[PDB]
């Protein structure tokens, strides 16, 4: 009748340590994800960049196989165990009924693999939610999102960690056909959304892209610094 | 069955509320889905393992006493392999 | 140094019709060169509309009868109605690859009527390929059977021939017959003639006499 | 049975295989690409018995791209070689191995190429090239006789050439077709079928 | 990296895994092959005596690779106990492993009791162990001591029997060594008595014997003192050279050298 | 099979290790660079002679135990410790054998006296204070060495030996050759030198 | 019908690899099986019962399987903690030389695989 | 609170059980171990106290090889199991190396033995510190295991109930230029300085461990050191 | 809701067991890791400053798991001590299938998993050490690595954890000549960090257990500073204090 | 009680002459000309030199996207794509798409490589229109996975060969491609002795396949 002992139903029915992983996932760095009619966006926001940090390990756009990248959001260990997972089955798939696994395929198996950690008193609950997004055979753009609970709606347009239905609702006004026409233009949508709730500038916004039948691509503060590049397009044409 | 999407920006096909245990049953979900998940699997499998078995097609009441032979196993975690160790989260509805 | 296997002998027919199914079989038992009884049928009533009958090694046909039976009472529990002949002969060849590798040395035809009443034959073997077939002999004396049945039932390489629906009465003739002729030249067939007639009013025995010797 | 060749040269790796997949005196397909992409860069030719072959390459590969999603680099064609002959020798026990013939062959950024061979018990060995099959006996002379460390891609391919021709002059099987891709700085590069 | 593959590697003690590649490894046999090593067959004349108040055992000390004589000084009287030694003959290996597991598993016992051990605990142990692997573990033992029961002189066959004797001889050469002993044996000997009849015994597997010859060991234990006498006896020695080969510097040509300082 | 031959030799502070160098199919010289000597320490050689497949193999299950040995103890391992966990990784697969006979030489590393032993397939210590052999050429090498060698030789007295050795015994077998490599172990330094043997 | 783990099948090996294949592998079940045959027909079924409900609560919480252990309570509960055989000195579990993801091998412990 | 799982930390994160433990081995029969230059000696204070108790039964200071010996202060069956299983350690390390095992990898296993006991639940650490000597070539080793699965290596240290005071004792009575002999002697000192009942013949057990391995004091070699 | 069973998560989303498992760090000795342009240094409070103790063989915090890598360790002793086995044992192995030395961050995620694991599944105490990593391979070079009870980790360029850990970063935050710094320049700036984090107690050689990393002539080298060099090295220090008056 | 058959022996998931025995299966076909495959196969099925059936169906009706055959052994081929066929449906459901012939070989591969040399004699094919175009597979018991434009297996599968080749072109109209199968397989069991009986024949068309006639030899031979 508790928060205690996952596998107990409240006199209501709210099977509270799933309830709380559910709220686990409010304190993880804010996961910005868009899917446009030809690029795919994945948005991370990183307020802790300890200056003194190695920006290439903390990095939580982690890839699934050539056609999946993932983002995530909570304890970061758990997401590395579910990450590792996952593309061990990314690759069986591929053994076994050889094409490149759909997003769907693998976001369901992520979402059953959450699940089996809510029974059997034993285990705790990852404590993380994913996006997961990419480009399937058929050709289409997908965007997915998983919780603790096992729960995998698909999106077209998402927010999860901090300042979720923040970022959310303000996405809601802004998702529209002049949105993903073009690239650069899908871009700078994820960007202004994640500036929504930015540690005020383009700190460490950790952005990575995926076109089609390509690869993964994190954007990175090139020469150019396409991050910034892109920060004062906003900020120069929002007037 | 209502859906009750949250937000716009939710794929209304990805809500599954209504699926296909075979070409002559059909099933609703309400409850805790992530449950209904590892049920509907069953329900299917076990369909497709008369099939195979008999070769008929599995009669509704069949189907959903199976999918029942899943549950009731709530608590014999001396039993180790796998159990629920709690009743599912989730009302059915076998139409065929 | 251990034979898992004995052939006990004994011969099967089935002819499917348009209201019946025969299902015929030889009722000796024999082991190399004797004769271990005469009185022991090799035709099993399964459900009031499906008959098998098992030839070959005695023991696993006994083992085999068994356990079909406990399936179809398990079938009855779970599902609430009786099985169909179709679906007895799926479960059949699922149960006979069970043992892909230790076979079960049996040779079985199911005989009864479909869900619409009309005859059918279901052919096994060793393993558990099965199709339907109109008629069909297996056992020990199969090869003097089936092209007897081939030439009469089938009507093969006649000509100019009226092909007349094959009547009861006309088929335990022929089952006779055949059965007649075949105890003259396989010595594992005879002693008598245990004939089961699967109609829609149930199943009636019919039983004859063949040469002793 | 088939055939397999490989030569290795200053920055380069040239690498041919027949494209002949017979089941019995008949022969049931002439397209048959004997060669798995392991990586960008190492390329991992495998013959042997019917069904083994693509079963431990399927393994292999999908391990070697395992690694590489999961790290980010990529293994090296050493790496690859000593993990192949692990999981080759490992199975030299329970599933009867696998008798599959190895001929593994990848470019480095920092090592050069490297041409490993590999015998169906899993003695992995380097060397400048190599060749399997009973199509080796009549090639391995000729490939002594006119290879030097020093050979420029043209040279190598008119040797490999030498060498397909020369055995479809004596080897009693019919091979009419040799897919061949060289593997240097940029990735694998597919080179025209030889054929007759 | 931990590799997800076998679910662990939770339990040693004896492959097979890895016997299937044995098997069809004919190599050696038929397709020409043939490298294929085979073991060993040491232990050639081993024997012991009960003599007035202890145990004398010998043993040659040649052990043989088919028919070539690898080593020309294998000592073959293992230690098993500071008062139970064991003379060991059969397969090489098997009998070196199975010995030093039996001294570890006596001596343990030993120091938990607080007591000198038995022979009949090792005998036991040995009886044990070789039934329980049903004999392909070929190690034929000789095992002596003194206990506060006096003395006690067991032989041990692969297969797991034992008997009890107060002579036993046991190896290649066995035959040959028992022909001494039942011609010139006699209950309570004196010390240089039992010594000069196993010594004859042993002399007698190593001149009649092919599989045996080299230095004679002697392992004199009696109820307080234990001398293992190593080499007893040196009745065989190397023909002196009479040339002087003597491979002079620069003799043969090098093609590359690399030098590397260590230290 | 594969083939193979290798040797140690003892001396004054110093100890001489050899190897052919062919790596073959049964009759079918393949490369001529296979390694058959392993350094498992400063002054501490072993050499496998036998299936390739399992020179390559044990070479590598040692490797493993050794490390794990020096890092939880801190210490270069003594030679005649190096003999004792090659017997029991031997034994290990007593039913199951690893086909190769490792020869193992070397000098302690606070003693510097020379350490020389010779294994078969299931593991049976055998330290000889002249040399050992192992390979198909079994024969030929005790043969030359029974009376080439002499006690107490200065190294470059015993790397003649060695050479004469190995190069007069490999030559009178089918499947061993194609060069020679030979390891001189001082107590002050390594000398790998490769020799000049036929090479048909 | 899957594989990335090795196509755990050994449907061809089946047959062991020796008469000392299966038996020497598990001679531990096999003396159990012995001293639980020699308690059940002298001393009762109270003592291969007691075997088994201490035996089951001296593996429940040893370590998990991932890492090395020692399981002292079970050796000092049969006789083996001053009997050493070959099970303890060929290939120990402490340098297992083979092991899969931490997670994955917990789990099947308990059996959720 | 969080007194009572042994896989709880406390809020201020520090082992309650093993700090339990700790105060059992604190709460036991002092023990003391000297390095001398050439040699290590274990003496321990025997509560055998009545006469109907023997001597020829249980003893303290009890063997492992022929060159290690411990000594513990705690709990007395705890004890056993642990000699029980550092002798099956030493001996699994001699047949895997045919070489007597050197004294830090005995500390280090068995160590990890006791460890493995503090994190498990549902067992409890043992109610045990070890005191354990060796000789590996031509150097004295002195070794003390803490219940935590910890050790360390001791000059000279002592244990068991007033321990505090006895490891002062030490301070200003040990150095380098001790060596064996003159080591028997300042260990009994520190033992009656808080024996508490003025021993006699075998209120003590004493061990020595020089090249000559490990060797435990007889009474009558006790009764000679006791006359000085 | 509260502080049990390693696998409830509280009705605010913190892991209970796990934040008192970093409480166990905050106590032990102090230990940093500062990376360098040409080599890596590992510098650790020995804190056994008692002086009846012997042994100072190599290491009381400074393991080495492999030909290449070592480890530092900081909390309880004992788990720390399984850690570094389970370290090696995984070094070895990769070395075992690959025939290369393990990279850096192979094995700290590899030993990171199996930390995160006792923070799952179980019913078994965390283990309570936090690691310092350092290291080299081809792929980046020079590598430092952090790791807390809770599994998770990450790649810096210069930490500390232990005992007095905000100090010593925040001076290291605002005292690091971050990617143009030599190796022992580092180490001056280490030692000046050590006496930041001191106690009341003036350090010397015998409270220190510095350590170093080199790449030379294609062969790693893990030397443990000795006596001589580490007093010298603090009266370099110490003199240049003095004249920072 | 010493063993006492406890209760239906041993059945339960079967699912993953003396008794020695299964029929035969022999002589099948298929090509997959530019308007699709098409798959001919005859219906004999022997015994040793007896002809236990010549109304065998040897080509495997998987599903209504997909075909298979039966050659080498009848009740191993059988039961194996009556398995394959379960799978590919139990997938069909998930995934809300059907499964592409390449998808179902390998899976039918996976599942007879085990079991390598235990005693199957399996010679299938698979036929599909898949999402890529035309499908054909040659997977048989020792684990051989081939795509191919032409293939026939089974005892008369050279016959075939012969006069398939001699036949084939990849755009042959559609009544040409169904009189050079009936040309193949009447051939093929006109030299063969295991073959015989009717040859059926398939179109794997655009999304379903059809049947497209089942002559009997007796009648054929009067026809040529």
């Amino acid at each position: 009748s508790y928060d205690r002992a996952i596998t107990v139903f409240s006199p209501d029915g709210h099977l509270f340590q799933v309830e709380y992983a559910q709220e686990a996932v409010k304190k993880g760095s804010t996961a910005v994800g868009v899917r446009g009619r030809d690029i795919v966006v994945l948005g991370v926001e990183k307020k802790s960049v300890a200056k003194l940090q190695d920006e290439r390990t903390v990095r939580k756009i982690c890839a699934l196989d050539d056609n999946v990248c993932m983002a995530f959001a909570g304890l970061t260990a758990d997401a590395r165990i579910v990450i590792n997972r996952a593309r061990v089955e990314c690759q069986s798939h591929r053994l076994t009924v050889e094409d490149p696994v759909t997003v769907e395929y693998i976001t369901r198996y992520i979402a059953s693999l959450k699940q089996r950690y809510t029974q059997s008193n034993g285990r705790r609950p990852f404590g993380i939610s994913a996006l997961i997004v990419g480009f399937d055979f058929d050709g289409t753009p997908r965007l997915y999102q998983t919780d603790p609970s096992g729960t995998y709606h698909a999106w077209k347009a998402n927010a999860i960690g901090r300042g979720a239905k923040s970022v959310r609702e303000f996405l809601e006004k802004n998702y529209t056909d002049e949105a993903i026409e073009t690239d650069d233009l899908t871009i700078k949508l994820v960007i202004k959304a994640l500036l929504e709730v930015v540690q005020s500038g383009g700190k460490n916004i950790e952005l990575a892209v995926m076109r089609r039948d390509q690869s993964l691509k994190i954007l990175n503060p090139e020469e150019i610094e396409k991050y910034v590049a892109e920060i004062e397009k906003e900020k120069e044409e929002n007037e | 069955v209502e859906k009750r999407i949250t937000s716009p920006l939710m794929e209304p096909s990805s809500i599954e509320k209504i699926v296909e245990i075979d070409a002559h049953i059909g099933c609703a979900m309400s409850g805790l889905i992530a449950d209904a998940k590892t049920l509907i699997d069953k329900a299917r499998v076990e369909t497709q393992n008369h099939w195979f078995t008999y070769n008929e097609t599995m009669t509704v009441e069949s189907v959903t006493q199976a999918v029942s032979n899943l549950a009731l196993q709530f608590g014999e975690e001396d039993a180790d392999p796998g159990a629920m160790s709690r009743p599912f989260g989730v009302a059915l509805l076998f139409g065929g | 140094r251990f034979s898992p296997y004995v052939f006990n002998g004994g011969t099967i027919l089935a002819i499917a019709g348009e209201d019946f199914a025969i299902v015929a079989s030889d009722t000796r038992l024999s082991e190399g060169f004797s004769i271990h009884t005469r009185d022991s049928p090799k035709c099993y009533k399964l459900t009031d509309k499906t008959v098998i009958g098992c030839s070959g090694f005695h023991g696993d046909c006994l083992t085999l009868t068994k356990i079909i039976e406990a399936r179809l009472k398990m079938y009855k529990h779970s599902n609430n109605k009786a099985m169909t002949t179709g679906a007895i002969a799926a479960m059949l060849s699922t149960i006979l690859y069970s043992r892909r590798f230790f076979p079960y040395y049996v040779y079985n035809i199911i005989g009864g009527l479909d869900e619409e009443g009309k005859g059918a034959v279901y052919s096994f073997d060793p393993v558990g390929s099965y199709q339907r077939d109109s008629f069909k002999a297996g056992g020990s004396a199969s090869a003097m059977l089936q092209p007897l049945l081939d030439n009469q039932v089938g009507f093969k390489n006649m000509q100019n021939v009226e092909h007349v629906p094959l009547s009861l009465d006309r088929a335990m003739r022929l089952v006779k017959d055949v059965f007649i002729s075949a105890a003259e030249r396989d010595v594992y067939t005879g002693d008598a003639l245990r004939i089961c007639i699967v109609t829609k009013e149930g199943i009636r025995e019919e039983t004859v006499s063949l040469r002793k010797d | 049975m088939e055939y397999l060749i490989g030569i290795q040269g200053p920055d380069y790796v040239l690498v041919a295989s027949d494209r002949v997949a017979a089941s019995n005196i008949v022969q049931m397909k002439d397209d048959h690409d004997k060669m798995f992409k392991m990586s960008e860069k190492i390329l991992l030719l495998c013959v042997g018995e019917a069904g083994d072959t693509v079963q431990f390459a399927e393994y292999i590969q999908k391990n070697v791209q395992l690694y590489k999603m999961r790290n980010g680099y990529e293994l090296s064609p050493t790496a690859a070689a000593n993990f192949t002959r692990r999981n080759l020798a490992d199975c030299l026990r329970s599933r009867t191995p696998y008798h599959v013939n190895l001929l593994l062959a990848g470019y480095d950024e920092h090592e050069g190429p490297a041409l490993y061979y590999m015998d169906y018990l899993a003695a992995l060995a380097k060397a400048p090239f190599a060749a399997h099959g009973y199509g080796a006996f009549l090639t391995l002379s000729i490939l002594d006789r006119y290879y030097t460390p020093t050979i420029s891609r043209e040279r190598a391919v008119e040797l490999l050439r030498k060498c397909l021709e020369e055995l479809q002059k004596r080897f009693i099987l019919n091979l009419p077709t040799f897919s061949v891709r060289i593997i240097d700085k940029n990735g694998i590069h597919d080179l025209d079928n030889i054929s007759f | 990296m931990a590799a997800v593959s076998v679910y662990a590697p939770p339990v040693g003690g004896f492959s097979f895994d890895n016997c299937r590649r044995n098997a069809v490894l004919e190599a050696d046999f038929a397709k020409r092959g043939y490298k294929l090593p085979k073991v060993r067959k040491t232990g050639t004349t081993i024997a012991g005596v009960v003599y007035k108040d202890g145990i004398v055992l010998g043993a040659d000390t040649r052990a043989t690779e088919g028919m070539v004589v690898a080593d020309k000084n294998c000592s073959k009287i293992h230690f098993i106990s500071p008062n139970i030694y064991c003379c060991g003959a059969g397969t090489a290996a098997d009998t070196d492993m199975t010995t030093q597991l039996i001294s570890s598993n006596l001596e343990l016992h030993s120091l938990s009791t607080g007591r000198l051990p038995r022979v009949v605990t090792a005998n036991r142990m040995l009886k044990q162990m070789l039934f329980r692997y049903q004999g392909y573990i070929g190690a034929a033992l000789v095992l002596g001591g003194v206990d506060v029961t006096g003395p006690h002189l067991y032989s041990i066959y692969p297969h797991g029997s034992t008997d009890k004797l107060p002579y036993v001889t046991m190896g290649s050469g066995s035959l040959a060594a028992m022909a001494v002993f039942e011609d010139k044996f006699r209950p309570d000997m004196e010390e240089e008595e039992a010594k000069n009849l196993v010594s004859e015994a042993i002399a007698a597997g190593i001149f009649n014997d092919l599989g045996s010859g080299s230095n004679i060991d002697l392992c004199v234990i009696s109820k307080n003192k234990l001398d293992f006498l190593r080499p007893y006896t040196v009745p065989n020695k190397k023909g002196t050279r009479l040339g002087r080969y003597r491979c002079e510097k620069g003799t043969t040509a090098v093609l590359t050298e690399k030098i590397t300082p260590l230290e | 099979y594969n083939g193979g031959a290798v040797m140690a030799m003892k001396g004054k502070n110093c100890v001489a290790i050899a190897a052919d160098r062919r790596f073959g199919i049964q009759a079918q010289m393949v490369t001529t660079d296979f390694q058959k000597i392993f350094p498992m320490g400063d002054r501490l050689y072993i050499g496998l002679a036998g299936l390739a497949t399992d020179v390559q193999t044990v070479a590598q299950r040692l490797k493993f135990r050794l490390n794990l040995y020096e890092l939880k103890e801190g210490r270069q391992i003594k030679p005649y410790t190096l003999m004792s966990m090659v017997a029991n990784l031997l034994y290990e697969k007593r039913f199951g054998p690893y086909y190769t006979e490792p020869v193992i030489a070397g000098l302690d590393p606070k003693t510097f006296k020379p350490f020389i032993c010779s294994l078969d397939l299931i593991g049976c210590p055998m330290v000889t204070d002249d040399f050992v052999v192992s390979g198909t050429c079994a024969e030929q090498m005790y043969g030359m060495c029974e009376s080439l060698w002499e006690p107490n030789m200065d190294p470059d007295h015993l790397f003649e030996t060695i050479s004469q050795a190995m190069l007069n015994a490999v030559d009178r077998d089918a499947v061993s050759g194609m060069g020679v490599i030979v390891h001189i172990i001082e107590k002050d330094k390594i000398t790998t030198r490769t020799l000049k043997a036929r090479m048909d | 019908d899957l594989l990335r783990k090795g196509f755990s099948c050994v449907k061809n090996e089946l047959l062991p690899s020796h008469p000392l294949e299966l038996s020497e592998k598990n001679f531990q079940l096999n003396q159990d099986k012995m001293n639980f045959s020699t308690l059940r027909n002298i001393q009762g079924l109270f003592a291969p019962l007691k075997l088994q409900m201490e035996f089951k609560a001296v593996q429940q919480v040893q370590r998990l399987p991932f890492l090395s252990s020692s399981n002292l309570s079970l050796d000092v509960l049969r006789g083996n903690d001053e009997t050493i055989g070959f099970e303890d000195i060929l290939n120990d579990p402490s340098q297992s030389e083979v092991m899969g993801e931490p997670h994955l091998m917990v789990e099947y412990k308990l059996g959720l695989l | 609170g969080y007194s009572f799982s042994l896989t709880t930390f406390s809020p201020s994160g520090k082992l309650v059980q093993i700090e339990y433990a700790l105060a059992a081995v604190a709460g036991g029969a002092p023990s003391v171990g000297i390095k001398a230059a050439n040699g290590v000696v274990l003496a321990t204070e025997k509560k055998q106290k009545s006469i109907l108790y023997d001597e020829r039964s249980v003893h303290k200071v009890e063997p492992i090889t022929k060159h290690i010996g411990l000594v513990y202060s705690g709990m007395g069956p705890d004890y056993r199991v642990l000699v029980h299983r550092a002798r099956k350690l030493a001996q699994q390390y001699y047949l895997v190396y045919q070489e007597p095992i050197p004294t830090a990898q005995l500390v280090q296993r068995v160590a990890s033995v006791m460890q493995e006991y503090t994190q498990s639940g549902g067992v409890r650490p043992f109610g045990v510190s070890l005191l354990i000597c060796g000789w590996n070539e031509g150097r004295p080793y002195l070794f003390q295991s803490d219940p935590s699965g910890a050790y360390f290596a001791w000059k000279a240290t002592a244990m068991g109930k007033n321990y505090v005071n006895g490891k002062t004792f030490l301070e200003k009575r040990y150095n380098e230029d001790l060596e064996l002999e003159d080591a028997i002697h300042t260990a009994i000192l520190t033992l009656k300085e808080s024996f508490e009942g003025q021993m006699t013949e075998d209120n003590i057990e004493v061990g020595i461990c020089n090249e000559a391995g490990f060797r435990r004091l007889t009474p009558t070699e006790v009764k000679d050191y006791l006359a000085a | 809701r509260y502080d049990s069973r390693t696998t409830i998560f509280s009705p605010e989303g913190r892991l209970y067991q796990v934040e008192y498992a970093m409480e166990a760090i905050g106590h032990a000795g102090t230990c940093l890791g500062i990376l360098a342009n040409d080599g890596v240094l590992l510098a650790a409070e020995r804190r056994n400053i008692h002086k009846l103790l012997d042994e100072v063989f190599f290491s009381e915090k400074i393991y080495k798991l492999n030909e290449d890598m070592a480890c530092s360790v900081a909390g309880i002793t004992s788990d720390a001590n399984v850690l570094t086995n389970e370290l090696r044992l995984i070094a070895q192995r990769y070395l075992l299938q690959y025939q290369e030395p393990i990279p850096c961050e192979q094995l700290v995620t590899a030993l990171c998993d199996i930390k995160q694991a006792y923070t799952q599944f179980g019913g078994k105490r965390p283990f309570g050490v936090s690691l310092l990593y350092i290291g080299w391979d081809k792929h980046y070079g020079f590598q430092l690595y952090q790791s807390d009870p809770s599994g998770n980790y990450g790649g810096w360029k210069a930490t500390c954890i232990g005992n007095n850990s905000a100090a010593a970063v925040s001076m290291l935050k605002q005292d690091y000549k971050e990617g143009e710094m030599t190796l022992k320049s580092a180490l001056a700036l280490a030692i000046k960090v050590l006496n930041k984090t001191m106690d009341v107690s003036k350090l010397s050689a015998e409270k220190v257990e510095i350590a170093t990393l080199t790449r030379e002539n294609g062969k790693t080298v893990i030397r443990v500073l000795k006596q001589k060099e580490v007093e010298q090295l603090i009266k370099k220090h110490e003199e240049e204090e003095a004249k920072a008056e | 009680l010493l063993d006492l058959g406890p209760g239906s022996l041993s059945d339960g998931l079967s699912l993953a002459e003396p008794g020695i025995e299964m029929l035969h299966g022999t002589t099948t076909l298929a090509f997959k000309f530019r308007h699709g495959v098409i798959v001919a196969a005859d219906s004999r099925a022997t015994a040793g030199a007896y002809i236990a059936s010549q109304t065998v169906k040897k080509v495997i009706e998987i599903n209504p996207y997909l075909l298979g055959t039966m050659a080498g052994g009848a009740a191993d081929c059988s039961f194996w794509e009556r398995l394959l066929a379960r799978q590919c449906r139990i997938y069909e459901l998930r995934n809300k798409e059907r499964i592409s012939v390449a998808a179902a070989s390998k899976l039918l591969a996976n599942m007879v490589y085990q079991y390598k040399g235990m005693g199957l004699s399996m010679g299938t094919m698979i036929c599909g229109w898949d999402k890529r175009g035309p499908g054909l597979y040659y997977v048989d018991s020792e684990g051989n996975r081939i795509s191919g434009a032409t293939f026939s297996v089974g005892s008369g599968s050279v016959y075939a060969y012969g006069v398939m080749d001699r036949g084939y072109s990849y755009d042959l109209e559609v009544e040409q491609a169904y009189d050079l199968a009936r040309r193949a397989i009447y051939q093929a069991t006109y030299r063969d002795a295991y073959s015989g009986g009717a040859v059926n024949l398939y179109h794997v068309r655009e999304d379903g396949w059809i049947r497209v006639s089942s002559d009997n030899v007796a009648d054929l031979h009067e026809k040529y």
